[PDB]
C-alpha cells in the first residue's frame, strides 16, 4: 500500500517508534 | 488531593466516566493529561443518549478543565 | 480553574512536560 | 526516493497540500508521521471548497495511505 510512495528498501529496515497516540476527549466522544 | 501518578476519576459533561493515572497538567492552557486511560461510560448517571464501557486502553487524553464535571482520586 | 481539582502546591511546583501533540490528517481537515 | 528525515511535500484526497519532515512509518497501519509539519492549503489545484495556507506549525501529523494522492521529496 505504502509502497507506491517509498523504497522497497525503507519499508525493509528498522523504523523509529511512532509517536504516542495523544487524543482529546473532544475528538474521542464526538466520534465515539 | 491528587498528584503526578495518582489514580483518577474523572467524569466529563457528558457524563461519561474515565480513570486514568494523572500524568501531568498544563496550567496555561487548562489541560490535563492523563495516561493509561478507559471508558466507563454514563453508568447510572441519567441521560437521554447512554454510552456502555469501551474496552479500550488510550495511551493518552487531554482534557481541558471545562471539560471536567468532577474529578477525584481513587 | 484548575485550582477546583487540583491543590495549591501541586500547581506550583515543576510539572512533567506535555506529551506531543499527535494530530491526524482527518481531524485537521475536519475542523479547520 | 524518500528516506528517515527527509524533507516532504505531500497533497491529501481534499487536495491540500503539506510541508514536513518524514518522522516515520508504520507498515501494520500504513500511516505515516510527519514533523514541523506545515499546511499549504489548495493553492493552484482546482476544487470548490478552497483552502489558504495556514502559518501554525504543527508537531506532528499523521497520515494514513488512503489519505495520500501524492507525496515527494523536496
Amino acid at each position: 500500500g505504502l509502497a507506491k510512495w517509498f523504497g522497497s528498501d525503507m519499508l525493509q529496515q528498522p523504523l523509529p517508534s511512532m509517536p504516542a497516540k495523544v487524543i482529546s476527549v473532544d475528538e474521542l466522544e464526538y466520534r465515539q | 488531593t491528587p498528584y503526578i501518578g495518582s489514580k483518577i476519576s474523572l467524569i466529563s459533561k457528558a457524563e461519561i466516566r474515565y480513570e486514568g493515572i494523572l500524568y501531568t497538567i498544563d496550567t496555561e492552557n487548562s489541560t490535563v493529561a492523563l495516561a493509561k486511560v478507559r471508558s466507563f461510560g454514563t453508568e447510572d448517571r441519567p441521560t437521554d443518549r447512554p454510552i456502555p464501557p469501551r474496552d479500550e486502553v488510550f495511551e493518552y487524553i487531554i482534557f481541558r478543565g471545562s471539560d471536567i464535571k468532577d474529578l477525584t482520586v481513587c
